[PDB]
């Protein structure tokens, strides 16, 4: 039993995404495929279900006319499409799977789509040294997730606490890492691939 | 209406091998559609106990469940040094089927006092025209703290997770101002 | 509502 | 570690049945008997008596205030039972839960049983059309409790307290012979002939199992197949007094695979009866309801080895026809049975007419 | 000095009717309007709507639950009016007794108002048979109110409340045309014939008022006549879609008398109807009762001078026979219609099932 | 319209007696005929009902089981039959007559036929003189009822009071009869046909 | 069961052209099934008042009746110097049907003194072995007096009815005793 | 008894 899926990624406000869950090692009759999202830092969500056997489909009260769910029984797949995506839209969304003889509980899920909604474009980050013992560097106003950081090309992995990135009003993301040196920065950003290298003196 | 599922504690500070217990309030009488599951930080969540008394298949014995009326229990026996995570409490009985808000089982230590340091804004920060000032917190307990600026809003604070290697918590702090407003004090 | 099939708790 | 129980009041409150089950599973040789407890005040009635009554009915018509034919009630097995005041302690001894319900409640319980008889149908349903109003003809089950002074004395609503329960069965253990059938047509004059082989993989199907048919063609002839048809048929045999047997459709399947004539053709195919594209056929066959839920359709009725009895109510059984077309004629077939069923669980006058009326309406 | 109204509550006591009467006369040109009240407290449902209703139904079965074929329940009228909230004022005004009940009861009480039209019949039932049980088919007058969101709503057993009403006629004051009947029978070839005169004395009889007829024989033939029977039959004309005429006799005299070749003979008979010896028969149609009453013979059914409509229901009538028993066949009869009332005081399927077994019933 | 019975008199207790009423006027089965009995100076009392249209006879707990009511259609009369008599059942009994369609009260009633029982025979008065103004005579120890008492054969119509007869224990009837004379009797017993003159003096 | 009907007063005294007011009583629930008839002395009863509000056909119109709930009224406007009877009050809802206890009206005058008079028995009465004493009382008013024996049971009165020459009553006391219980005093 | 139909008195 295996509850693949994938779809997501980065789509503007107001726009439309697909996503597909191909289920597979079970029967899309005897079982009843339902959605949960569940936003960053919060928790979990229902939006959406399908009863195969009956026909019967349910949606959230903040997701009603907006998203349809639709499943295709030869392909033994499940399919939700959203439309008018909202800033409230963006979280991570499993999918998952009931018993219809009977409902036991969600006992199966998948591994979760990311998905998110900004106006904001791609941009490259900006490395800001923090001169002081404590030491570190600051990257602001980058976009996607993630950024990976590394000291003296990972020669050094004590000691050092990379916070999470957090969003500020700008639509942009931003972390920091900390390195703390008794005596006595490689940041990469995938997407956008960038890779800058900064020192940090007193 | 919407049956609201209130769950407490937020958050509970447990050691390994004592008892953990977690309560779930429903608004409205649901008989025993209550289901608890379990999500690792990253992971997908993973069905625990259904039908608010059964354990499911291929679960360790020492999780367990219990109904009272409209007060349904999660009680852990022997707390496992790998069962530290989030619990959610969720009901299916009535369309729409509401979840909990959640609650975190960490590890407990001793308070650990924080090395509190300050960071004034480099030059070429200044130069851009916003200058940030980075508030540093390292190897303190608990999770909760207090921080303040003054030299108010325009302040953001990032926490990282328990990390076992020191069982303890940081905080970073950054307070961003205009140029201006920098050069002011 | 209207005259329903509640329920009760039975132990020993 | 608290087991549940399901109890129901009267209007007026004074009446109260407490039942430890609504689901009664059928072993093909026994029936889990129907023990329950009533409370009754005995300041309240004071010179009368408590009757449980256990009823089955082969009712037709909705449950309200119909305005066409109403509910035909030929009663299948009626039970009377006397709770306050007490009868012999028989049979056997009170049950255990009889003795919690007793030690929960106190003096003011008295306990009744009932014992299913082996035959008796299951509680199923016929699907209501959409010409028709409300439901349709189905057996069900029932409980009243009530107090009067004799068993002939006329209902009260004020008192009685009427419960709804089922008689359902689960699938067994032991798996059955594989399904399997043949047929074979030869032609005018010369030795060519067309045989077909078909079979099934289970004799028994969980609800919403797909179906896998393996189909064999041997076309050793000169003619030509042009399509290839494979469906489920749903049985329901209506029987008071004449037996009366419906076929409804309830899944096909077809392909247009063409076969050359002298030569063979091999293939597996994949049906699934569902509810959701059968919404709208008459005559249906569904699970009994308890108020008014969702059920599949009726699992299949299962009777022990000897033959005897348990020709009432209705009926229900599942077959596979594969169909093979052929010009000008000369259709060849074949049906498989097959039974579908839940995993186990960890001369009267006017029942004539009645009987008349269903034929007509439905055939 | 007070006048006297009748009243019936809901179960919860919440919803209240108030009724001025409960037989409404018919005038053979108009029926007295039925003009009500009802009680209801607007915080108890504060989003619902008051809504009651007037049905005449042709009823079969009992009122409980039957154990047989049930209520055929076709409905000849079906009215709907809304109380709180309210509706526009007519018609026309408010009456005289609605104004009266407003001013007893105060804001919490609203009127309603419904006018039966009139073609529809009076309230009768059939009379049971001792191999039935319960009652048998007859129309009858009803009365319901209940709270809803819609019309379409189902009804609810615990704000919902019924009263039953009756629709009566009475003995018109104008009399009517003698009523008189000849009939004569030949023979072979020779002119002597049989000739006999009956006549009545009135149109119209009272309840249990004697029936005197006089008969008039003139023998003037060669055959000679044995018996003379007096028999009163009654006539209901069962109107669904097909009219079905069933006779159920009610009283008859016979006598022993000779009647000489080529004489005459004079006599006046005495028959009365009545229901002390007619408590057996099938077939036999009474006055409508209100809950179980004890009600005579079903009263004639009277129509306007020009008819045009009213074939509907149960339609009962009266026909005195007398007949001369003679020798070797030729029996003569004649028929006397009357009517009897009480003074003026100071293709839907099942359908025509139904109707097919009802007339193998009776007949 | 007329209700006129007939039929009653003396019986020995524990014996039978049968009264009929012959109603004329109207019909038995347009009418209820009833029965009322009345005590000797006590109220009315209900004993039996018959209603000739439902064939329906009730009778009073009373007389349940002993009285036996019956009409015969053709004669347009009813009868009442009276067994085991005892000395409760002795009064005054009226045939009444109700609407059958429909009741409203008794407006016709009969005549009344006294009825008694009574162990004791037939005996004759004694004139027992009562000497003083005030004089008077005393009979006592007859039956059965009435007497008639005059004063110098009626020549003496006033000041004459003739107090109402009294049964005591013994089973028999006495009254007397008081004349006032300032300054200064024939009794008859029709049953025993007893005619007794006697004379008081002081 | 059987339906008491309680009717007060027992007996009531009135003067021609008074009102004169009689209550029924019913221990249960009648709608309107009451009917009031008029007994003259030694005549049959004669209805009245049916349905407990109708007047009967042929009956002057100063009767009248009334309900209250389980309080049924009969009312005379001007009685009328014929209509001293005795009235009875009769329901017709429950079989049994069941009368009342009857209410005398008698004319009304003034209080008279009783003219008591004692009389010995007579000789022959003595030698016949019974003794009887009679006390005469005439030309008294109420009907209602106190009569005592001394020289106890063994006496019984029997009053007369008001006649209309004088509108007053007369009562007749007669004691009985054996003949050696007459000579023991 | 049961739910019956009572009656009351209407007056001006």
């Amino acid at each position: 039993v295996q509850l693949v899926e994938s779809g997501g990624g980065l789509v503007q406000p107001g726009g439309s995404l697909r996503l597909s869950c191909a289920a597979s090692g079970f029967n899309v009759y005897s079982s009843s495929i339902h959605w949960v999202r569940q936003a960053p830092g919060k928790g979990l969500e229902w939006v959406a279900s399908i009863s195969s056997y009956y026909g019967y489909t349910y949606y959230a009260d903040s997701v009603k006319g907006r998203f349809t769910i639709s499943a295709d029984t030869s392909k033994n797949t499940a399919y939700l499409q959203m439309n008018s995506l909202r800033a409230e839209d963006t979280a991570v969304y499993y999918c998952a799977r009931s018993r219809q003889f009977w409902y036991s509980g969600l006992d199966y899920w998948g591994q979760g789509t990311l998905v998110t909604v900004s106006s904001a474009s791609t941009k490259g980050p900006s490395v800001f040294p923090l001169a002081p013992a404590a030491l570190g560097c600051l990257v602001k106003d980058y976009f996607p997730e993630p950024v990976t950081v590394s000291w003296n090309s990972g020669a050094l992995t004590s000691g050092v606490h990379t916070f999470p990135a957090v969003l500020q009003s700008s639509g942009l993301y931003s972390l920091s890492s900390v390195v703390t040196v008794p005596s006595s920065c490689n940041v990469n950003h995938k997407p956008s691939n960038t890779k800058v290298d900064k020192k940090v003196e007193p | 209406s919407d049956i609201q599922m209130t769950q407490s504690p937020s958050s509970l500070s447990a050691s390994v091998g004592d008892r953990v217990t977690i309560t779930c309030r429903a608004s409205q009488s649901v008989s025993s559609a209550v289901a608890w599951y379990q999500q690792k930080p990253g992971k997908a969540p993973k069905l625990l106990i259904y039908s608010a008394s059964s354990l499911y298949s291929g679960v360790p014995s020492r999780f367990s469940g219990s109904r009272s009326g409209t007060d349904f229990t999660l009680t852990i026996s022997s707390l496992q040094p790998e069962d530290f995570a989030t619990y959610y409490c969720q009901q299916y009985k009535y369309v729409p089927v509401t979840f909990g808000q959640g609650t975190k089982v960490e590890i407990k230590r001793t308070v650990a006092a924080p090395s509190v340091f300050i960071f004034p804004p480099s030059d070429s920060q200044l130069k851009s025209g916003t200058a940030s000032v980075v508030c540093l917190l390292n190897n303190f307990y608990p999770r909760e703290a207090k921080v303040q600026w003054k030299v108010s809003g325009n302040s953001q604070e990032s926490v990282t997770e328990q990390d076992s290697k020191d069982s303890t918590y940081s905080l970073s702090s950054t307070l961003t101002l205009s140029k201006a407003d920098y050069e002011k004090h | 509502l209207s005259s329903c099939s509640e329920s009760s708790i039975l132990t020993a | 570690p608290g087991t549940r129980v399901f109890k129901k009041s009267s209007p007026n409150g004074k009446l109260t049945v407490y039942l430890g089950k609504r689901d009664f599973v059928d072993h093909l040789d026994k029936v889990d008997p129907v023990d329950g407890v009533v409370l009754v005040d005995p300041d309240y009635l004071k010179d009368r008596k408590v009757f449980v009554t256990l009823t089955v009915a082969f009712r037709y018509g909705r449950e309200d205030c119909d305005v066409l034919g109403l509910s035909f009630r030929k009663d299948l097995f009626i039970a009377n039972y006397q709770a306050f005041p007490p009868t012999p302690n028989p049979p056997r001894p009170p049950t255990r839960l009889q003795e919690r319900l007793l030690r929960k409640l106190g003096q003011h319980a008295h306990p009744f049983f009932f014992t299913i008889p082996q035959n008796l149908p299951s509680s199923v349903t016929l699907q209501p059309g959409p010409e028709d109003t409300g439901k349709a003809l189905g057996v069900d089950f029932e409980i009243r409790a009530f107090v009067a002074k004799s068993l002939e004395e006329k209902s009260h609503k004020r008192n009685s307290v009427r419960l709804v329960i089922r008689k359902v069965q689960f699938a067994p253990e032991k798996p059955g012979p594989q399904p399997s059938a043949e047929t074979t047509r030869h032609f005018l004059m010369s030795d060519r002939s067309l045989h077909l082989e078909a079979s099934l993989d289970k004799e028994l199907y969980y609800h919403g199992e797909p179906l896998n048919v393996n189909v064999h063609v041997t076309n050793n002839s000169t003619k030509t197949v042009k399509k290839i048809k494979v469906s489920v048929r749903q049985y329901a045999d209506i029987v008071l007094f004449s037996t009366a047997q419906y076929k409804v459709p309830v899944a096909q399947v077809e392909q247009d695979d063409q076969v050359s004539p002298s030569s063979t053709f091999s293939k597996v195919y994949t049906i699934t009866p569902f509810l959701a594209n059968n919404r709208e056929k008459r005559g249906l066959a569904l699970d009994g309801k308890l108020k008014h839920e969702d059920t599949n359709l009726a699992s299949s009725t299962i009777v022990k080895e000897g033959a005897n009895k348990e020709v009432l109510g209705i009926l229900v059984s599942y077959r596979v026809k594969v169909k093979l077309v052929v010009s000008r004629g000369g259709d060849v077939s074949v049906e498989l049975p097959f039974v579908l069923m839940h995993p186990k669980p960890h001369a009267t006058d006017d029942d004539i007419v009645f009987e008349d009326f269903a034929r007509l309406r439905l055939k």
